[PDB]
């Protein structure tokens, strides 16, 4: 492992996928997600959520921060771990 | 504490407590004195 | 969205005495005082009736958090005098270096009365009660090797006893939670999930690697146990840790940079049983304690608390309807927030599966060193689990019954999942009803039909293996597909899950650990009995469950109670209507079933797997009669009950004596409950009439009326009877014969 | 490591089988203190235990004493620690 | 506002400050019962002044050895040492006198009055006397109770060196039990070098 | 009203976070603070006393960390008596030191010192004035108090300093309590990876800070294993 490595460079670009689909609303979010929506194709800003506290123009949280970084180790784990299982 | 020592007089304590001593000192004499199958004489 | 939070009230009730001294303050018709000896049966009754103690609900989730505090202090003691007898009344340092030959043995009787006898020669130079419980496998697969050990966490748990009681204390007197508190199930599962299972399973993966993981291979290398170095010897010096798995050498940067491959060596998918300790590899334990504490903590984000990523459970249920179910789950958040009886009966109904579940898999995968070898600890142990396992089924129908009749409200449940339930009930009812009768018909006359073909000379008429082939061919095709399951469909896997689907026999020290299991017509008749026994139990009960509020025959009968003895002689009779008395007669099929179930269980392993290879075959322990006398109800009484009852009735004048005295001490407390069972309360009454008319011709009447026992508690006394006297016989029977037989 | 402790357990193999028996002896004469008269009621005051750590047992001190015999120079001991606050209520 | 057992803490309710080394001590309230008040404040004063009879006869003894004037052993083993009489029967003449004079007390203490007549001699101890527990008359040999101010806080010097003598005597036992030494032994060897021996010093965890 | 400070306030947590709690600026992301459904040990008042007295406690652990270490490396103390923290008797398998009494004799002196110190200080926290009442051997009249148990202006401010901004003193040092937190969290992190004292791993990141940090030390997780 390095920097510039494969299994470096896909989690930095899962991070940063990730992050900035919930950033820009086209991941569910802490301020915008499913709860109380309609159908599948919308999400709703969450009111309970609603200025929870943030310094970004977009209101994107620091516990926005911490799930996108926790799934993206997750599906980085999932893709990595690919193709070293014994078999 | 009184309203404790109430408590304890209350049937099962005590019965627990009369059982607890009657069976300790029964054991003690078969300890003491095991395995009598009659009074002596 | 009510934000998730701690809330208390601070010093709700006053700690004092006083209520102490007052028996029966929780109610009103007890606070007063005993009238009669029934007020004695009613006080401890309701003692733990906490929602007929109070109407609030938040006085009631407090005493139910605080009575749980109570019971995790009763179990830590419990497992504290477990650890301190490990350590000074039993043999353990001796088992571990001839774990094949000593008996394990953790209880000395004191020399009194002759009952020094029972102290048996357990082997290590040491005498006492040998024990099936199977601490002594699970303590050596926890990595302890040393008496110290087990008094330092026996103090432990002590400790811990004492802050559980502490803790119950403080959060019902000094920091009772409010209503609001306990019902943020959201959160509830966010850290049952991440924080209890998942951190829990974390930290034991992290103890089974640390300290079992080098301790268990030093003892399977053959290392003396007094010359292993200690735990903390390999938890911090990680160059002794490599030197017996080499992975340690690269400390943590496989794990944090997904090279996890490395790790192959102590994280293993070997699957099988060790072949020197024939237990589960600890290496695979190790790796599955760690993917159950990964998916465990995974799972517990799922829910939304106080940020708004998460789900809400109530809106999941709420979407979750369809043509067939109407407005569907919608309704059932608030059954299952705002009443304790319903989530008591789902988390019964679960323990109970589970508690089942548990059995089956330990009896089939060994997970401890020297357990399977061990017949007399792996016997207890799936009996012990599977009798757990009715007993909370039934508890949770009981539950299931009381939500029914107390907090279900018609207006909150108009057009759901439940009410629709209700609606049909009858169709419910009535094809299980006709299910039971079809399974019972069809097994029982696949063994009175053998019974009588045999006892007329027609064994070629018999559904035996030999005239009809009634085979199992569906577990047969599943046993066939897990046993070649590391070659296509598991191919990662080094070994099958158990050795019981097939090949390649597991014996530890000449006794088999592990022996493939078949499955022939008795095995089918016997699947088919429990099937049928379990379907008239869950008959039973969901009887009671579903007829808890209403029927034909009495329609007012949610205002007479969920426990009331009937309604009187009228409509012909109108005995045990009560969920009550469904649950009674649930509890007794109950016991039939796994009265059952435990000796298949018993007869089959005897007979087909457990036994010792003496490189001419298998010598099994009953000589593999199973198979051709497990399609009879003679060859049950015959080659099971009365061949395998010659230890426990000869087992007068050994240390198995005490298992004989409670065989006969049990089929009297049966035949004891058939008392109470058999008769009623008039009878009782009119003789208590008598026998105090004598109290009061001598002056000697008491200030409390004797009274007759309710109708409710004459059947409460005999069916607790009856399952003491039954299952306390099987557990004398079971105990004598698989130890004297080993 | 495996290799040398196996040879250190053929080594120490026969004290090793004399510390077991003597532990296997004290927990059996644990229950068996009174009725022998090893720890009777002066001397079981305080814990019997105690008396056994500090005092004399015919049993239970033996394996006070050989516990500890003949173990690993630089580990401390695999039956007990150099030091503990005493049991608890010499229990 | 008197001083207690713990400053900040509100002396127990039960406790008014009307005894001798009355400091507000009860966390369990085992004295909330005025009858068993005064059963208590009796079951304090005995054995404050039997552990302070007990501490004196196991110090004198091993103190007189050190010195010079005569051999004793210890205070434990002068159980074994051999004297006239086996302790069977030494045991029952005080087991005898002491079932004589503590039904003296036990009476004194149901009625203050009783017990306080010579029942052979016609002596009277203290002529209707009240206080119960302190029968001056009959055990005051130089009249040091003979003035109310003197009185209490002599009282109060009595309670505290007798709670400090229990504390001894508790520490003499664990003392024997942990090292094997009589007490006065102990201390010497503690004073001469507290850094080397003593509990935590001789490492005796 | 700074990064990493509107991290954790909200609407509970600006709802009962004034501003005027020294070092007050909002991060309560949990509900620990909220004065209503407040009880036992997690009301704020216990929460602000406490965090006071942890970081106290940090500053004081801290700089006994680094000042016995640096003192024997440049030389201004014994060498033998520079030890790191966590070998300076501590831990006595890891290390130990040959002191005037028994380390076990010496914890018991220390602890019946500290019993008779923080008794007194609870005391203050549940009855304020009642410290300065008692006879305390003549010592009550400068251990009276302030009616702010955090802050008692007896003896212990007897140098009378910080009194012309002590608002900005207060926050001054609850800022540093935070920071000396953190820092002897560290402290005991990294020589529970490294092995080493906090001063060699400050150097050893100073020099080569590629390959004397974290996910280097991942490979060496002991250094030189003690047990
Ligand atoms: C996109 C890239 C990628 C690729 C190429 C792979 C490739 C693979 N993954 Mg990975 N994975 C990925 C992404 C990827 N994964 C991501 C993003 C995640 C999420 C973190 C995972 C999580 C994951 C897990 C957790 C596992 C794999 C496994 C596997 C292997 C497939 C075995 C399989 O399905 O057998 C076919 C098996 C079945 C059909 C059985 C299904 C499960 C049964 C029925 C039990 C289920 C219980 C219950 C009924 C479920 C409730 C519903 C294969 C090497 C497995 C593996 O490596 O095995 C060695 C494994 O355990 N993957
Ligand atoms: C990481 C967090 C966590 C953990 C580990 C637990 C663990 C537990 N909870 Mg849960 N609980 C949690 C969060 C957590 N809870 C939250 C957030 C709430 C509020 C919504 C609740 C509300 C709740 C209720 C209402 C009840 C429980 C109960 C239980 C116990 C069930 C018995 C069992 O499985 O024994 C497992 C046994 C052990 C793990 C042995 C050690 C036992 C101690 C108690 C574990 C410490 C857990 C605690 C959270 C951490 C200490 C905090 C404390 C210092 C303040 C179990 C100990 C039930 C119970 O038994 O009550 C006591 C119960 O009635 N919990
Ligand atoms: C909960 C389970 C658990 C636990 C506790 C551990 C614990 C440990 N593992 Mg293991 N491990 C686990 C699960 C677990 N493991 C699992 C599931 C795997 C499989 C992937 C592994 C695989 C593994 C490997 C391969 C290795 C370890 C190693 C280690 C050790 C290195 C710790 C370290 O320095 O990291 C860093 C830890 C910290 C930075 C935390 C320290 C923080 C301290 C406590 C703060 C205290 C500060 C306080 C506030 C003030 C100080 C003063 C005060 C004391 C007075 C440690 C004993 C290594 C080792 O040496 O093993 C022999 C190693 O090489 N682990
Ligand atoms: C998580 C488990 C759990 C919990 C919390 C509860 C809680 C409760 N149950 Mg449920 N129940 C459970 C498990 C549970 N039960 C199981 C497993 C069963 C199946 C047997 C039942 C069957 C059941 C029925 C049928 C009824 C309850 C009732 C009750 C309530 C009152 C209990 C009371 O005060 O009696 C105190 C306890 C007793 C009187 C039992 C005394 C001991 C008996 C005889 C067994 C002892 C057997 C022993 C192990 C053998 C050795 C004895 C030895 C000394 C010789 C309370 C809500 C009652 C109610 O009104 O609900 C609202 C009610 O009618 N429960
Ligand atoms: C051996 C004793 C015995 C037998 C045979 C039965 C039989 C039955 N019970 Mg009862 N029961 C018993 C003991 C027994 N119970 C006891 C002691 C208790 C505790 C109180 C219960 C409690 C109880 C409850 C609470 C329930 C039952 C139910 C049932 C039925 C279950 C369906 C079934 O078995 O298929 C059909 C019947 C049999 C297989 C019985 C044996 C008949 C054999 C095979 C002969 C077949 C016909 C034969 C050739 C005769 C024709 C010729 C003849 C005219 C000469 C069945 C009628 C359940 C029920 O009725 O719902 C279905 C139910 O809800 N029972
Ligand atoms: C239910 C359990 C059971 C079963 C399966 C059998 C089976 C059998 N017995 Mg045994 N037997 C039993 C109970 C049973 N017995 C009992 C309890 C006794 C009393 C002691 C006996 C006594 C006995 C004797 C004395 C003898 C047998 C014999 C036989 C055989 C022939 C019987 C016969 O002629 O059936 C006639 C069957 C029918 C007329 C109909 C059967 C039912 C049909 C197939 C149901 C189909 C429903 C269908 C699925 C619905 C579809 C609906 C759709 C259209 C919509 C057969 C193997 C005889 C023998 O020697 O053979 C080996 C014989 O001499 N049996
Ligand atoms: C079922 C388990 C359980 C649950 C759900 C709770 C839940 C609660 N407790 Mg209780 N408590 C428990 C067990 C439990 N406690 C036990 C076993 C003890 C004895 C140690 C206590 C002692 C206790 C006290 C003294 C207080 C509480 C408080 C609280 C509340 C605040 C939680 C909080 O902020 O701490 C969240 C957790 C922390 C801040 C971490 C603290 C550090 C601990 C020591 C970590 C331990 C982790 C470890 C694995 C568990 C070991 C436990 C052992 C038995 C909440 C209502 C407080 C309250 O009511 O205020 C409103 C309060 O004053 N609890
Ligand atoms: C009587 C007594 C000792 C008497 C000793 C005697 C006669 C010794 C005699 C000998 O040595 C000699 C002379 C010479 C030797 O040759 C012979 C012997 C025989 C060996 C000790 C009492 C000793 C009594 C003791 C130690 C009592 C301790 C009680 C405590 C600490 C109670 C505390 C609390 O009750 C409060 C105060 C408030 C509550 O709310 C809270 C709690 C905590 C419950
Ligand atoms: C890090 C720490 C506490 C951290 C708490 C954190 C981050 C809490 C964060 C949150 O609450 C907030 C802010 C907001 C909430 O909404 C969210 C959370 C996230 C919950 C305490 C350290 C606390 C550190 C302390 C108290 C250090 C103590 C050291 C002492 C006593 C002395 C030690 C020594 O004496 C020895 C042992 C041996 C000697 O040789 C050497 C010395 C070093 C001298
Ligand atoms: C643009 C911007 C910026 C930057 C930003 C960034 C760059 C961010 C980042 C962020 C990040 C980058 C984050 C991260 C996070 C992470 C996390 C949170 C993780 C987690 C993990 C986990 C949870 C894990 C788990 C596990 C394990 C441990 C093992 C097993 C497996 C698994 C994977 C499951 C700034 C500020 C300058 C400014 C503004 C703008
Ligand atoms: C035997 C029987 C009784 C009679 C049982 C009587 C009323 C009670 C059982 C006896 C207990 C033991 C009486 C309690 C005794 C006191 C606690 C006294 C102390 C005990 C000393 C003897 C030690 C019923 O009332 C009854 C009612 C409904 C169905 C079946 C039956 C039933 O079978």
């Amino acid at each position: 492992w390095s920097i510039g490595s494969t299994e470096n460079m896909i989690v930095c670009f899962n991070t940063t996928a990730i992050l900035g689909a919930m950033r820009f609303g086209l991941m569910p979010s802490v301020k915008k997600n499913f709860n109380g929506a309609s159908s599948h194709t919308a999400m709703v800003e969450q009111a309970n959520a609603k200025t929870i506290g943030s310094r970004d123009p977009s209101g994107f949280t620091a516990v926005d921060v911490l799930a996108g970084g926790s799934l993206a180790t997750i599906i980085s784990a999932g893709e990595i771990l690919a193709g070293q299982v014994p078999y | 504490m009184k309203n404790f020592q109430i408590y304890l007089s209350t049937a099962p304590v005590l019965a627990a407590v009369w059982f607890t001593v009657l069976a300790g000192i029964l054991i003690e004499l078969n300890r003491f004195f095991p395995d009598a199958l009659s009074f002596p004489l | 969205i009510k934000t998730v939070k701690i809330v208390v009230d601070r010093d709700p009730v006053p700690t004092s005495f006083e209520k102490w001294a007052k028996p029966g303050h929780f109610s009103r018709t007890l606070a007063k005082g005993p009238a009669t000896t029934t007020w004695v049966w009613d006080l401890h009754a309701d003692a733990h009736d906490f929602d007929s103690h109070t109407t609030d609900l938040e006085d009631i989730s407090r005493k139910v958090f605080s009575a749980h505090f109570g019971q995790l202090g009763v179990i830590f003691i419990w497992l504290s005098g477990m650890y301190f007898h490990g350590a000074r009344f039993s043999n353990y340092e001796a088992w571990l270096s001839d774990p094949t030959h000593i008996k394990p043995s953790a209880q000395v009787v004191w020399p009194i009365v002759g009952q020094e006898i029972l102290n048996g020669d357990v082997g290590g130079g040491f005498q006492g009660v040998q024990i099936t419980s199977g601490f002594f496998q699970l303590w050596r697969g926890s990595g302890i090797t040393s008496e110290l050990q087990l008094y330092s966490t026996a103090i432990g748990a002590l400790i811990c006893a004492g802050l559980m009681f502490f803790a119950g204390w403080w959060h019902y007197h000094k920091a009772a939670p409010k209503l609001e508190w306990f019902q943020n199930v959201e959160s509830m599962m966010n850290h049952h999930l991440a924080g209890l299972l998942g951190l829990g399973s974390l930290a034991w993966a992290g103890h089974q690697i640390h300290i079992a993981l080098p301790v268990n291979t030093l003892l399977d290398a053959g290392v003396d146990p007094k010359e292993i170095p200690l735990p903390h010897e390999f938890m911090l010096n990680r160059a002794l840790m490599a030197e017996l798995y080499p992975s340690f050498a690269k400390g943590l940067t496989p794990f944090f940079t997904f090279n996890w491959t490395e790790y192959s060596d102590f994280l293993t998918f070997r699957g099988g049983l060790n072949p020197v300790t024939g237990g589960l590899w600890l290496t695979d334990m190790a790796h599955h304690h760690l993917a159950i504490a990964v998916l465990f903590l995974v799972a517990g984000h799922q829910y939304r608390t106080n940020w708004g990523i998460g789900h809400s459970m109530k809106e999941i249920l709420e979407a979750h309807k369809g043509p067939f179910t109407g407005e569907g789950h919608k309704g059932l958040y608030e059954i299952l927030t705002t009443s304790w009886h319903a989530q008591l009966a789902i988390n019964l109904a679960l323990m109970g599966s589970l508690s089942i579940i548990v059995s089956h898999h330990m009896y089939s995968m060994p997970p401890y060193p020297y357990l399977a070898t061990d017949y007399g600890t792996q016997l207890s142990l799936f009996t012990h689990h599977m009798w757990i396992g009715g007993f909370c089924i039934c508890g949770a129908a009981a539950h299931a019954a009381i939500f029914m009749v107390r907090d279900y409200d018609p207006a909150t449940n108009y057009n759901n999942v439940l009410d629709r339930v209700l609606r049909h009930r009858d169709a419910i009812i009535s094809h299980l009803n006709w299910v039971c009768i079809f399974l019972g018909f069809h097994s029982f006359g696949l063994y009175i039909h053998n019974d009588t073909m045999s006892a007329l000379g027609r064994p070629q008429d018999m559904f035996s293996d030999t005239a009809i082939q009634l085979q199992p061919i569906f577990a047969q095709f599943v046993q066939h597909t897990h046993a070649l399951a590391p070659e296509l469909t598991a191919p990662t896997a080094a070994g099958s899950t158990s050795a019981s689907w097939g090949g390649d026999i597991v014996a530890v020290g000449g006794k088999i650990a592990m022996m493939p299991i078949s499955l022939g017509t008795s095995d089918f008749m016997v699947h088919h009995i429990h099937a049928f026994t379990i379907h008239v139990t869950v008959l039973i009960l969901l009887k009671g469950v579903l007829f808890a509020r209403s029927s034909r025959l009495i329609p007012d009968k949610a205002n007479l109670g969920f426990r009331f003895p009937c309604d009187g002689p009228g409509r012909g009779g109108t005995c045990q209507v009560s969920a009550w008395d469904h649950v009674f007669l649930g509890l007794f099929w109950m016991y039939n079933s796994i009265s059952i179930v435990i000796f298949h269980f018993s007869w089959k392993m005897q007979s087909d797997v457990w036994g010792s290879v003496t490189g001419n075959g298998v010598s099994h322990i009953t000589g593999g009669n199973f198979a051709q006398s497990a399609n009879t109800i003679n060859g049950w009484l015959r080659d099971f009950l009365w061949a395998q009852s010659s230890q426990v009735i000869q087992s007068y004048g050994s240390a198995l004596s005490a298992y004989g005295l409670i065989f006969l001490g049990a089929h009297f407390i049966w035949a004891f409950s058939l008392m109470f069972l058999f008769s009623g309360r008039g009878y009782w009454q009119e003789l208590i009439e008598s026998i105090v008319w004598a109290h009061n011709k001598l002056k000697v009447a008491p200030a409390i009326q004797p009274r007759a026992l309710s109708i409710t508690q004459g059947r409460a006394v005999g069916v607790a009877h009856y399952l003491l006297g039954g299952i306390a016989t099987t557990w004398s029977f079971f105990l004598a014969r698989i130890i004297a037989v080993g | 490591l495996t290799a040398d402790l196996l040879a250190r357990t053929e080594a120490n193999k026969s004290l090793n089988d004399q510390k077991r028996a003597a532990t296997s002896s004290a927990n059996f004469e644990r229950s068996r203190l009174v009725t022998d008269g090893f720890c009777q009621f002066p001397q079981n005051i305080f814990g019997c235990q105690n008396a056994a750590e500090k005092g004399s047992v015919k049993f239970l001190s033996d394996d006070m004493a050989i516990e500890c015999e003949g173990t690993a120079d630089g580990k401390t001991c695999s039956s007990k620690a150099p030091g503990a606050y005493p049991s608890f209520l010499g229990l | 506002e008197r001083p207690v057992w713990y400053p900040g803490k509100a002396p127990a309710p039960h406790l008014d400050g009307s005894l001798p080394g009355d400091f507000g001590f009860d966390p369990l309230s085992l004295s909330a019962d005025p009858e068993m008040r005064k059963w208590m404040v009796q079951a304090e004063l005995q054995h404050a002044r039997w552990a302070m009879l007990g501490v004196a006869g196991a110090v004198a003894p091993e103190l007189l050895t050190k010195i010079g004037v005569a051999d004793l052993p210890n205070w434990v083993d002068a159980g074994t040492y051999q004297y006239w009489a086996p302790a069977g029967p030494l045991f029952f003449i005080q087991m005898a006198m002491f079932n004589w004079a503590e039904v003296r007390r036990w009476q004194d203490m149901k009625n203050p009055g009783s017990m306080n007549t010579d029942p052979l001699f016609g002596y009277n101890s203290n002529d209707t006397n009240t206080d119960v527990g302190y029968p001056g008359g009959l055990f005051d040999k130089l009249g040091y109770a003979k003035d109310p101010a003197k009185a209490k806080e002599l009282k109060l010097k009595e309670i505290k060196n007798g709670r400090l003598a229990m504390v001894a005597f508790l520490g003499i036992c664990a003392q024997y039990v942990q090292t094997g030494q009589g007490p006065v032994e102990n201390l010497f060897s503690h004073i001469a070098s507290p850094g080397s021996v003593g509990y935590f010093g001789s490492q005796g965890l | 009203l700074a990064p990493l400070y509107v991290l954790g306030n909200s609407e509970q947590s600006l709802s009962y976070l004034d501003g005027s709690l020294p070092g007050d600026y909002g991060f309560d992301p949990l509900g620990l603070s909220d004065p209503e459904g407040a009880g036992g040990f997690v009301n704020p008042k216990w929460l602000a006393y406490s965090e006071l007295i942890h970081g106290r406690w940090a500053m004081l652990g801290v700089a006994g960390m680094v000042a016995p270490e640096v003192l024997g490396g440049m030389g201004i103390i014994p060498q033998e008596t520079g030890l790191v923290w966590f070998k300076a008797g501590m831990i006595p398998a890891q290390g130990t030191y040959d002191y005037w009494a028994s380390p076990f004799t010496i914890f018991w002196i220390n602890a019946f010192l500290m019993n008779i110190a923080e008794l007194r200080r609870a005391q203050d926290y549940w009855n304020p004035g009642s410290m300065g009442k008692q006879d305390f051997a003549g010592l009550e009249k400068m251990l009276g108090g302030s009616g702010d148990p955090a802050y008692p202006g007896g003896f212990f401010n007897f140098m009378k300093q910080g009194e012309k901004d002590m608002a900005a003193m207060k926050t001054k040092e609850i800022k540093n309590g935070r920071l000396a937190m953190m820092a002897c969290f560290g402290c005991g992190a990294q020589a529970c990876m490294t092995g080493e004292g906090p001063v060699k791993n400050l150097v050893d990141h100073v020099i080569d800070p590629f390959g004397h940090n974290l996910l280097v030390n991942f490979s060496q997780i002991g250094g030189v294993s003690p047990f």
